[PDB]
RNA sequence: GGCCGGGAACUCAAAGGAGACUGCCAGUGAUAAACUGGAGGAAGGUGGGGAUGACGUCAAGUCAUCAUGGCCCUUACGACCAGGGCUACACACGUGCUACAAUGGCGCAUACAAAGAGAAGCGACCUCGCGAGAGCAAGCGGACCUCAUAAAGUGCGUCGUAGUCCGGAUUGGAGUCUGCAACUCGACUCCAUGAAGUCGGAAUCGCUAGUAAUCGUGGAUCAGAAUGCCACGGUGAAUACGU
């Protein structure tokens, strides 16, 4: 079984990174059960702001970054001969992971 | 000090960016040097430009940064070696085969960085605090940005005096949420100690 | 400042590539339990001023040790002019 | 048939099955003695059951993972009452009059760096 | 009567007992029952002669109650109280284990002493 | 002060259905107990049956009687200068302050176990003894004597 | 001590203990390595430790085996 | 074992929403506002929490983070390298933790979470170490591999408060790993160590529901060396009439 990760970060991405490959990556051949959440990854940070005997600040800053399971099963030729046609979503795999 | 930021605190809205890309941790922190080093040896060699802003986006191994600035055709360069000269920079001191891209900015009286530019362009003009202060705020009022409370950094005048400059004008509510206000600061070194300047344009709404 | 305290290990780990990663993992296998030859174990002690515990885990802009996140590794100073103005993406206020 | 409520409090989350008879309540594939067996809370779920009737008419397949003694109880006590709402559609006054019906929202503090739990202020007696 | 020395042990838990012990202690007292083969939970009032008997012969191949406090003891200024970091903790009472030596490590040098 | 906040609003009993038992557990709770105090409180609840010889559903009250308050002090500093002015029990507290009279000697006192120290002082009560009996023996003294100033 | 197994020496000496110990012994070794321990095979040869000043001595025996020099050898002035 | 199919009903999960909004019955109340009794619905009067600190405010502090006027010296109040010291004591204080136990301890059986982290990693598993960890090692680029099992807890005998199997200082011995090398100034394990302290005065402070109280869990910082700090869960009351 091949499972596929979409790296991306936020709703603006996310929302049509899911979508446009479901269209795509499933054509006849692949058995994409449409999309699949893997709930997304969340780091937070602890900062300080002025470097001083305050230790009170302590800053927090989180990262919701997600990842999406279009999961092409079946190696279709047609359903990755598309997958070179588009170019939006600068910064995701389609990573054939088992 | 209270006043944090406004345009960080309001980011997760239309509010833009300057380096969105990804990567693994095997690769997060070079990356982002090497946008530092992109973004530091593209600010001092290009103080004339006016720069609104370098945004940086790595789609793969080849990144499309762009760059918002003023005039368009000072930007150019000498007919397009900055294009490819400054391309030339980033091949290198980024390690990727880079792509530039440069963003006008239409009508820079309605960019926070800019209109802090032009002000610290003539603070060390040698020029009154007061006269060159307020003339400068209807020029955007004629021009737009319904609201902007202008602000210029300490050190006023031959004595110790530091204060400030509060000097609402308009419509610049901070606590709202819906208020997407331009901010950006300018500072100047000046022959007496550390002269700046904030401004808070107000650029409607959604 | 000190900058040349900030550029003291910028020299003191130019050799560990040379000293450590080509050498003492020769020596290495000597050194953890795989056999202890004391007279073998004196090859790795030709470089001092290069260890991997003498990392200096120095922030990359102003130089203070203190501060590093193993992910980047900057100071919690200069990531807040980052974060604001979106040098680093995927990151906003944590309101949770 | 089978009768399905989600149910959920405090951070617990249980998947809760009543059929018609069957009075057997599996919990886990473990017996009411075995997982839930004479515990600080093996009578905390089942006071929503004596206002209604008793075991031999309801049946719990029960599909719970997660919370603690009262959590993993939790997510049934409350995981119950979604469960039998379909079961009987009618019958919700007496447990809203209970109170049973109600979700117990009672999250517990997200905490806050600065004061030790959150929202105690440490020890400095002298100011 | 006393087997070899101090902390004679009575009514209480053979392990839990043997603990009183200094020469064995709070899992030495375990180890060596367990050579012992006897019951754990019983008092020492339950105790007789027909096991103590293979008590001796085991304290003897360990450390006995009376000695294991003097030899580790001069072993001290054996080798270590010359101008040895530790033995300048010695001589004068404070810790050996580089701690802050002011306070908060009261019970190595004794009591308040202001 | 102005503002006022109802009583929260509690379950019954887990084991014998009964709201007032289930509040008594709730008080004794030092380092978040409960479970402990099945095998402490509960298991000496469950032997204050037996070792008092009837059902302790609503019998269990024969010891309280006496117990019942009618004063404590209330400081009121009024216009700046604290006063004795105790006022009467309200229901909030004359009823907590009777759970708040129960395990202020049971902790240490050098027995099995409070699993069943506690288990010790309860019948006391209705055998005339215990720490929840002496407490009204003390608040009888501070009112009904200092009229000229209570 | 914190070896156990492999215990090695700093070259303040050890470069020395191929070349001052084939010697006999000297005056007291410019030794700023108080951290290694001393081998029960150095007995009675001079180490000087340094204290931070210079170089301070130590009263050496056999029945020292696997013991520390930094040990025997003081570093601050108390009182 | 839900293992493969397979349903994605559906726990869980996520791209969008709706649901509480004084919304309504009724009343106090000038009718008003407001307030209250009641109802609805998971959610009644900012449902619950955080993000968001006005004008100002203090020569506040920060030129030791940085930048930064002025003051310095530039074979130097520049620097390289090697020892030590930031932890040294004669004491006082600030903070936290650990106890002072039987609401505990022992071992036995037992079910008990969440959030996270990571192909230079956790390290599955396999052997021993009483353990430290070591020899072997899958897996993974992480809804796929580990940390990591929860823990207090309950029933089992247990001592019935023993300066105590409490507690852990403590010491030296034996050892494990980390790092060249770890006395000062590594950690960890085993052994002996069983001290003060058996609930702390003058007093004083914190505390508003999942609150206190706790129980543990991990994370970052980490060659390594938390009672510090971040984050997550487990259980879980009263006080608040009053100006």
């Amino acid at each position: 079984r091949i499972r596929i990760r979409l790296k991306a970060f936020d709703h603006r991405l996310i929302d049509q990174a899911t979508a446009e490959i479901v269209e795509t990556a499933k054509r006849t051949g692949a058995q994409v059960r449409g999309p699949i959440p893997l709930p997304t990854r969340k780091e937070r940070f602890t900062v300080l702001i002025s470097p001083h005997v305050n230790k009170d600040a302590r800053d927090q800053y989180e990262i919701r970054t997600h990842l999406r399971l279009v999961d092409i099963v079946e190696p279709t030729e047609k359903t990755v001969d598309a997958l070179m046609r588009l170019d939006l979503a600068a910064g995701v795999d389609v990573q054939i992971s088992l | 000090g209270q006043k944090v930021h406004p345009n960080g605190i309001r980011l997760g809205i239309v509010k833009p960016w300057n380096s969105t890309w990804f990567a693994n941790t095997k690769e997060f922190a070079d990356n982002l040097d090497s946008d530092f080093k992109v973004r530091q040896y593209l600010t001092k060699e290009l103080a004339k430009a006016s720069v609104s802003r370098i945004v940086i986006e790595r789609p793969a191994k080849s990144i499309r940064v762009t760059i918002h600035t003023a005039r368009p055709g000072i930007v150019i360069g000498k007919k397009g070696e900055d294009v490819e000269k400054l391309r030339k920079v980033v091949a290198d001191i980024a390690g990727v085969p880079a792509q530039i891209n440069i963003a006008e900015v239409r009508k820079p009286e309605l960019d926070a960085k800019l209109v802090a530019d032009s002000i610290t362009s003539q603070l060390e003009r040698r020029v009154m605090f007061r006269r060159a202060m307020k003339r400068a705020v209807q020029n955007a009022m004629r021009l737009g940005a319904k609201g902007i409370k202008v602000e210029v950094s300490g050190r006023l005048g031959g004595a110790e005096i530091a204060r400030t400059e509060w000097y609402r004008e308009g419509r610049v509510p901070l606590h709202t949420l819906r208020a997407d206000i331009d901010y950006n600061t300018s500072e100047a070194h000046t022959t007496y100690g550390v002269i700046g300047v904030k401004v808070w344009i107000f650029k409607g709404e959604i | 400042a000190k900058q040349s305290m900030k550029a003291r290990e910028v020299k003191r780990v130019a050799l560990a590539d040379k000293y450590f990663a080509k050498r003492a993992e020769l020596k290495a296998i000597i050194s953890d339990v795989n056999a202890r030859w004391n007279a073998v174990l004196k090859l790795q002690t030709l470089p001092r001023d290069s260890s991997p515990s003498r990392q200096r885990n120095r922030c990359r802009q102003t130089g203070r040790p203190h501060g590093f996140l193993r992910k980047f590794g900057l100071s919690r100073i200069k990531v807040r002019e980052a974060a604001m103005r979106g040098e680093i993406p995927g990151l906003k206020k944590a309101s949770w | 048939n089978q009768y399905y409520g989600t149910g959920r409090r405090k951070s617990s989350a249980a998947r809760v099955f009543i059929k018609p008879g069957n009075g057997k309540i599996v919990i886990n594939q473990r017996s009411l003695e075995q997982y839930f067996g004479r515990e600080t809370a093996r009578m905390v779920v089942r006071q929503p059951l004596e206002l209604v009737d008793m075991v031999e008419k309801l049946d719990l397949y029960i599909t719970v993972k997660g919370g603690g003694i009262s959590g993993q109880a939790g997510a049934i006590r409350h995981g119950i009452t979604r469960a039998l709402m379909e079961y009987d559609e009618s019958l919700r006054s007496e447990l809203r009059k209970a109170g049973f019906v109600t979700r117990d929202a009672r999250q517990v503090e997200r905490k806050k760096v600065g004061l030790r739990k959150a929202r105690r202020r440490p020890q400095f007696s002298k100011r | 009567a006393r087997i070899a020395g101090i902390n004679i042990p009575d009514h209480k838990h053979a392990v839990i007992a043997l603990t009183s012990i200094y020469g064995v202690g709070k899992t030495r007292s375990k180890a060596i029952l367990a050579a012992a083969g006897i019951a754990e939970d019983v008092k020492i009032s339950e105790l007789s002669e027909g096991q103590i008997d293979t008590l001796r012969d085991e304290v003897a191949k360990f450390v006995v109650e009376g000695d294991l406090r003097r030899e580790i003891s001069m072993s001290i200024k054996r080798l270590m109280d010359l101008g040895c970091y530790r033995g300048l903790r010695h001589r004068r009472g404070l810790p050996v284990r580089g701690q802050r030596t002011k306070t908060n490590a009261r019970t190595r040098k004794g009591p308040r002493k202001p | 002060r102005r503002r006022v906040i109802g009583q929260r609003k509690i379950l019954p009993d887990p084991k014998f259905g009964s709201e007032l038992l289930a509040k008594f557990v709730n008080i004794l709770m030092v380092d978040g107990k409960k479970s402990t105090a099945e095998s402490i409180v509960y298991s000496a609840l469950e032997t204050l049956a037996q070792r008092s010889g009837k059902s302790e559903l609503e019998a269990f009250e024969v010891a309280l009687e006496n117990v019942r308050p009618t004063v404590e002090v209330k400081s009121r500093r009024v216009g700046g200068s604290t006063y004795q002015v105790p006022v009467e029990v309200r229901p909030v507290r004359r009823n907590a302050l009777a759970m708040r009279w129960i395990v202020e000697a049971a902790r240490k006192r050098g027995d099995k176990s409070m699993a069943l120290r506690l288990a010790n002082e309860l019948s006391d009560a209705a055998e005339n003894k215990g720490t929840a009996v002496k407490k009204r023996e003390d608040v009888h003294r501070m009112a009904e004597a200092n009229k000229a100033f209570a | 001590r914190s070896l156990k197994k492999g215990p090695f020496i700093d070259l303040h000496l050890l470069k020395k203990v191929e070349k001052a110990v084939e010697s006999g012994d000297k005056k007291p070794l410019r030794t700023w390595s108080r951290r290694s321990t001393i081998f029960p095979n150095m007995i009675g040869l001079t180490i000087a430790v340094h204290n931070g000043r210079q170089h301070v001595p130590v009263f050496v025996t056999d029945e020292m085996v696997g013991h520390k020099l930094g040990e025997f050898a003081p570093t601050r002035t108390y009182r």
